[PDB]
RNA sequence: UUAGGCGGCCACAGCGGUGGGGUUGCCUCCCGUACCCAUCCCGAACACGGAAGAUAAGCCCACCAGCGUUCCAGGGAGUACUGGAGUGCGCGAGCCUCUGGGAAAUCCGGUUCGCCGCCACC
RNA sequence: AGUUUGACUGGGGCGGUACGCGCUCGAAAAGAUAUCGAGCGCGCCCUAUGGUCAUCUCAGCCGGGGACCCGGCGAAGAGUGCAAGAGCAAAAGAUGACUUGACAGUGUUCUUCCCAACGAGGAACGCUGACGCGAAAGCGUGGUCUAGCGAACCAAUUAGCCUGCUUGAUGCGGGCAAUUGAUGACAGAAAAGCUACCCUAGGGAUAACAGAGUCGUCACUCGCAAGAGCACAUAUCGACCGAGUGGCUUGCUACCUCGAUGUCGGUUCCCUCCAUCCUGCCCGUGCAGAAGCGGGCAAGGGUGAGGUUGUUCGCCUAUU
RNA sequence: UUGAGGCGCCCAAAAUGAUCGGGACUCAAAUCCACCACCGAGACCUGUCCGUACCACUCAUACUGGUAAUCGAGUAGAUUG
RNA sequence: AACAGCUGGUUCCAAUCGAAACAUGUCGAAGCAUGACCUCCGCCGAGGUAGUCUGUGAGGUAGAGCGACCGAUUGGUCCUGUCAAACUCCAAACUUACAGACGCUGUUUGACGCGGGGAUUCCGGUGCGCGGGGUAAGCCUGUGUACCAGGAGGGGAACAACCCAGAGAUAGGUUAAGGUCCCCAAGUGUGGAUUAAGUGUAAUCCUCUGAAGGUG
């Protein structure tokens, strides 16, 4: 489906209706330093790992909308429910 | 009509003469409705409340009775409309009536029109209701000014009767003038 | 049956007979009822909003207070007590 | 008003039926009440009609059956003439058939049970699985008819 | 197959087209016999085949009861003759078969019949005085080829 | 209500038809665009201003039943169906009796051409 | 080397998914209700195809100049994204314009799960905040209603704050609230087969075989008698349709036995049934005779020997 | 001549020995319409006793008296002497 | 002393109450958990509602009908012939919400309700009514109810669920279903009619057959 990249609607800082841009959220890159990470180096050893030794699951037919709002006068972004859109395409 | 499963609508429908869709946002208010409606010649505002076997009201004007007070003018403009919504106003705040909404049944909300007229009017007798200022009419026009003008471009009286040639404006304030006036016989 | 839906089988209970099709008298849609009075629940046909779960047509409930401008009628279904929203669209007095 | 005499036990008979002939007082077979004749009895016995033998009874009869039959809310005490008498609002059990029959007053209110413990009729009834209008004993009797059978189960 | 497999009444009524198909042709040939273009008032005489036992009878037994009926009065009165006769039923009740064992019974489509309550009239011919036992003897062929028992009734008819 | 406004019930009110009614009164049609307002084009409509004319429309009053609808009597029908009971009948599908309920189509004769509430008003 | 390789199922396998959802019917006029029950859908799509307001009335038919224009009839058969059922006409539909409420926070209640406990999800109805449109009442918590959905752990993402072992600074961590990423076996394991070399626990809760119920199938009969039989329904043959009897075939069912009722065919030895192949006694004949054809009573007796094939069955030979 | 009803007859063939439970029965010991008197349960009525529940008295759950038409069957299972 | 959700077994008496063979979830269907239902204890303190009547409501199954929709379905030169589980201009019986009345019941037998302990149970079966599938079935799968299971005793030749009947012990009596020619307790009972086939002496039924057709 289409959808405006900018429009007005609810700034839940500024606490008042003003326009916001639309962007899909970007995957942020990984430190491999986080508790998890230690944990499968320091569970990993001769024969299965457990938990460790699965691998990634599938995919759903369609994935939710993942896209963050940021509000054009105070900068700051806020996150909604998304909803399944096979395709989601900016207007602008 | 045409046979047992026909659907003949209802007969305010039938007649034309009651919105239903419209009433009942109107009803939802839960407040008294200010009845404002027109004829060729007169015009009438209702004071109305919802009832047991149909609607009641409790307090009317009809430009008609405006005479009553001193009024020598035509009933079927403005400052007739104006002038006959604050005499229905003040018989209301007088049957204890506070506040109202606006049925202007199936006229249209023009700007300046008469039914907004009207609804000025009774907000000066007292009655609060929900209203835009800048959809009434500026002040003169209230006041007959337009008309006055219009009988500027003379060369035949505007008025048959004769009321007066150039006409008056200013019979409308004696009018207002008194009725906002506390003795007043209503 | 074969699907399990609100509105399975409902048919015949939210269907309006052909002349009595059509936007319904606002008079009921606006009624007023007291705490305590007892109220029975039908469905309009005509009335999209302010139901309640079709299962429920028939019963006769308690008024016990509002949210908003629909009621808070009580009831027993079977032999558990329930808390119904509903617009008087769809209540009628008893008697 | 009405004698109603069960006929039919309980076994396999529906609950919503038995349950009527215990509110009716009636807790075994040959069990026998007096019930007036209002519209709220009336759908009573139409819903037992099938499992009893109903039917206004003679003030003979009645009074028979009464002074063989009936007892105190509690305790064995014959109910003869004298115990009407020191013990009911009458004077002898006639008073009390007549006014039972008049519908004025009620085995209750006079200190009596609301049964009447029949005894098996003698000589044997009509059968319990035809209507009197076929010969059986079910249903409802002609003043005769119920006098017949009260007086068997005397 | 027998038709003690669909005589009974013993299954919903089954007949609409919006919701079943591949349903089999009529094996009944015409409804209307004899000179269909005359009246019924047109006669004197007035006898109907009478259904003693509520039944369904297959289009295949209205066929070939209709024509060992209709065929006899051919035979008696002619290509022509003056009298009509009228099959007044029609084979609306389609029928059945679970031609795997019990699973996923419900059986494909295999026939049509006419349900037929006891007392009816499923054949009404109109005939003149001198031809009246000739269609009494069509109708004794007619319920030999039909399920249930029969009455012949004379109803428009005293020249006795 | 010698014609009005707001309604409740929402065809007993619909469809169709006949007759009657208006000098400064009422509703209208009607007359007319400087204004408020208006037509994707039209003062047609909407809106505003107004009385030269009219009762032909609408409307209100009186009435007709052919169609549609509501209700009532008789007939169909205590039929069809049916809650309770049966060592009643039938090879059987099924039927009958007793008890408590009880239609529909349709025919026929009536009814129905709205009823009621609030306000205003020769 | 260790393991997995699911469940449902008229036994199991193959097929299928009735394994998560929605609608009509089944469903017996409250609610609830099963089957590998009947008809059929959903795992989206849409920035408008959402929201409001203004203006407006649709199918279809007719008349005048299957595009367009004018008039008339026209409660709804149009349209409203997609199943089905339902809702809707001064609208919930159409056109035009404006707008982003498809908003943030937090609840009540119902549903999911009738009754009656159970999560995610869903809906109705509120409040607080901020907005849109409208004269205003009011409408907007997405699409008129019922399908369009997903736990924990972990990661990424959003804004502020809490916190990391004597202590300060830095780095890098741990947490409160929430969004997104999938488990369709859809209240979530990470997962292929063979065994006739087999083994154990059990089951007649469940199949093979026999019995049993059924009788569609099979065998046999009867009713009607179109038809042909050179003419002639009925010497003889005999369609359609209709009604039955048997329990020999086959199928169905899963009642009986799985701590065991020994298989097919054959053989040997005994009893029986009649729907009769011969023999006895009869009727008809398209009965000259002879030889037949068909039918009736009738179960006393008889009904044999061989070639192929494990065959039952059947084919074939010579006798009778 | 024709209509209707009752009972029966034909249609009607199976395997160790026929059957309505058997004997056997014909103006019945069959069938249908009526009717009379009987037999026949642990049901119902009635005497005495037992248990259980409740009531009065009581420290008592020890006696004594009273009430039960509206108490007395029971697998799994819960409770108690 | 492996584990098993699988088979077998688990030892004294009595008194009170007394099921579930179903719903939701489950690698779950030979098992569990949570509910329903059984039982025990504590709390509460006046109403309760298995029956009926009436009032105020809910409903589209039976039936019926379709120039009332819809879709099927005849023929003739308006008429004439038929239908519907997924049709309805109509429309029951009946089921159901709430309230009052009568009945019954509860206030020392504490009901209704609340809180807590303990379960068992989640192979069911049959009759009747209503079903859906199937030619059918002592078939499969629903539903309401009563029964067997877990229910004696009387009757039915025998015989889980068909009839009577719900049962402490003992005793007398009278009946129920059913039966009264004998076997076998009671009639070779009464008035009247039919049947000549041993029809029949067979309520119900896997169990008792008997059909279409025909009969001076
Ligand atoms: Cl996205
Ligand atoms: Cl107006
Ligand atoms: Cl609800
Ligand atoms: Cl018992
Ligand atoms: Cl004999
Ligand atoms: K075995
Ligand atoms: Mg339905
Ligand atoms: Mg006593
Ligand atoms: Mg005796
Ligand atoms: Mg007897
Ligand atoms: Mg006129
Ligand atoms: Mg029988
Ligand atoms: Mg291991
Ligand atoms: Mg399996
Ligand atoms: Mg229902
Ligand atoms: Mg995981
Ligand atoms: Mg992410
Ligand atoms: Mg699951
Ligand atoms: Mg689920
Ligand atoms: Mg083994
Ligand atoms: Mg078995
Ligand atoms: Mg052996
Ligand atoms: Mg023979
Ligand atoms: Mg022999
Ligand atoms: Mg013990
Ligand atoms: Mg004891
Ligand atoms: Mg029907
Ligand atoms: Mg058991
Ligand atoms: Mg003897
Ligand atoms: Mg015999
Ligand atoms: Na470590
Ligand atoms: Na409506
Ligand atoms: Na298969
Ligand atoms: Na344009
Ligand atoms: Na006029
Ligand atoms: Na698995
Ligand atoms: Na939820
Ligand atoms: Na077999
Ligand atoms: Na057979
Ligand atoms: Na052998
Ligand atoms: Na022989
Ligand atoms: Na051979
Ligand atoms: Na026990
Ligand atoms: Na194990
Ligand atoms: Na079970
Ligand atoms: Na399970
Ligand atoms: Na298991
Ligand atoms: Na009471
Ligand atoms: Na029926
Ligand atoms: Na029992
Ligand atoms: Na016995
Ligand atoms: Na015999
Ligand atoms: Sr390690
Ligand atoms: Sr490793
Ligand atoms: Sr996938
Ligand atoms: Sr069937
Ligand atoms: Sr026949
Ligand atoms: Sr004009
Ligand atoms: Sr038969
Ligand atoms: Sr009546
Ligand atoms: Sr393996
Ligand atoms: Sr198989
Ligand atoms: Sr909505
Ligand atoms: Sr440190
Ligand atoms: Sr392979
Ligand atoms: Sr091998
Ligand atoms: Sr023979
Ligand atoms: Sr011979
Ligand atoms: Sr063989
Ligand atoms: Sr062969
Ligand atoms: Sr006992
Ligand atoms: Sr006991
Ligand atoms: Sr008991
Ligand atoms: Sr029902
Ligand atoms: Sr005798
Ligand atoms: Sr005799
Ligand atoms: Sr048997
Ligand atoms: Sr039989
Ligand atoms: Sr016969």
């Amino acid at each position: 489906m289409q959808m405006p990249r900018r429009f007005n609607t609810y700034c839940p800082h500024c606490n008042e209706h003003q326009e916001h841009e639309v962007e899909k959220v970007r995957s942020g890159r990984q430190t491999g330093m986080k508790w998890i990470d230690r944990q499968r180096e320091r569970n990993s050893g001769i024969g299965n790992d457990g938990k460790f030794s699965k691998v990634p699951g599938g995919d759903k037919p369609t994935k939710k909308t993942d896209l963050k709002y940021r509000c054009g006068e105070c900068g700051k972004a806020h996150l909604r429910e998304g909803w399944r859109a096979g395709r989601l395409e900016f207007q602008e | 009509a045409t046979g047992p499963r026909y659907k003949v609508p209802m007969r305010r429908r039938r007649e034309a003469r009651t919105d239903y869709h419209q009433r009942l946002r109107l009803l939802k208010s839960g407040k008294p409705r200010l009845v404002a409606r027109k004829s060729n010649k007169h015009v009438r505002a209702q004071l109305v409340t919802l009832g047991p076997n149909g609607d009641d009201t409790l307090a009317s004007a009809h430009s008609s009775d405006l005479a009553e007070y001193g009024w020598e003018a035509p009933t079927g403009n403005m400052p007739s409309a104006y002038l006959t919504g604050l005499l229905a106003g003040l018989r209301a705040q007088e049957a204890g009536v506070e506040e109202a909404v606006l049925d202007i049944g199936l006229n249209s909300p023009t700007p300046g029109s008469k039914v907004f007229a009207i609804q000025e009017g009774a907000i000066d007798a007292g009655l609060d209701i929900p209203h835009n200022d800048d959809v009434l009419a500026d002040w003169q026009r209230t006041r007959g000014a337009h008309i006055a003008e219009y009988d500027e471009q003379l060369e035949e009286p505007l008025y048959s009767g004769d009321f007066d040639a150039a006409d008056l404006p200013e019979h409308f304030d004696e009018l207002r003038e008194t009725l906002l006036d506390g003795d007043i016989e209503l | 049956p074969s699907s399990n839906g609100p509105l399975e089988g409902t048919r015949g209970k939210l269907k309006n007979k052909p002349r009595d099709r059509g936007t319904s008298p606002p008079q009921r849609a606006v009624e007023e009822f007291d705490d305590g009075e007892k109220v029975h629940l039908k469905i309009d046909p005509s009335v999209p909003n302010g139901r309640f779960h079709p299962r429920f047509d028939g019963q006769t409930g308690t008024v016990e207070g509002k949210q908003g401008d629909a009621y808070k009628v009580d009831i027993v279904d079977g032999g558990k007590e329930k808390t119904i929203i509903v617009t008087a669209a769809h209540l009628r007095r008893q008697e | 008003m009405h004698a109603l005499v069960q006929l039919r036990g309980e076994v396999n008979m529906h609950t919503d039926i038995q349950d009527t002939l215990e509110m009716l007082n009636i807790h075994h077979v040959n069990h026998c009440t007096l019930v007036p004749e209002t519209d709220a009895y009336r759908g009573m016995v139409a819903k037992v009609n099938d499992f009893v033998a109903f039917g206004e009874p003679s003030q003979e009869t009645l009074e028979t059956v009464l002074a063989t039959r009936a007892e105190p809310l509690e305790g064995d005490a014959d109910v003869d003439d004298e115990w009407v008498a020191e013990h009911t609002d009458y004077d002898d059990i006639s008073g009390l058939a007549f006014a039972l029959l008049s519908e004025e007053t009620t085995l209750r209110e006079q200190g009596l049970s609301p049964t009447l413990r029949l005894h098996p009729p003698r000589g044997g009834h009509d059968g319990v699985k035809h209507p009197v209008k076929e010969g059986g004993q079910l249903g409802k009797h002609d003043t005769e008819g119920i006098d017949d059978l009260l007086e068997a189960m005397r | 197959k027998p038709a003690s497999m669909y005589r009974d009444i013993d299954k919903p009524a089954y007949t609409r087209r919006e919701y079943i198909t591949g349903i089999p042709g009529s094996k009944i040939a015409q409804h209307k016999m004899g000179r269909k273009q005359k009246d019924a008032d047109d006669y004197p005489v007035q006898i109907s085949l009478i259904v003693e036992e509520t039944v369904q009878l297959r289009h295949g037994s209205l066929e070939a009861s209709r024509l060992s009926a209709n065929r006899h009065l051919i035979k008696e009165l002619g290509e022509e003759g003056d009298y009509k006769m009228t099959l007044r039923k029609f084979p609306h009740q389609v029928l059945r078969e679970n031609k795997d064992g019990m699973r996923a019974a419900f059986g494909k489509i295999v026939g049509t019949a006419a349900r037929v309550q006891a007392g009816e009239q499923l054949f009404t011919a109109y005939c003149n005085v001198e031809d009246a036992e000739h269609v009494k003897e069509a109708f004794r062929r007619a319920y030999n080829k039909i399920t249930p028992s029969c009455r012949i009734k004379v109803e428009r008819g005293e020249e006795l």
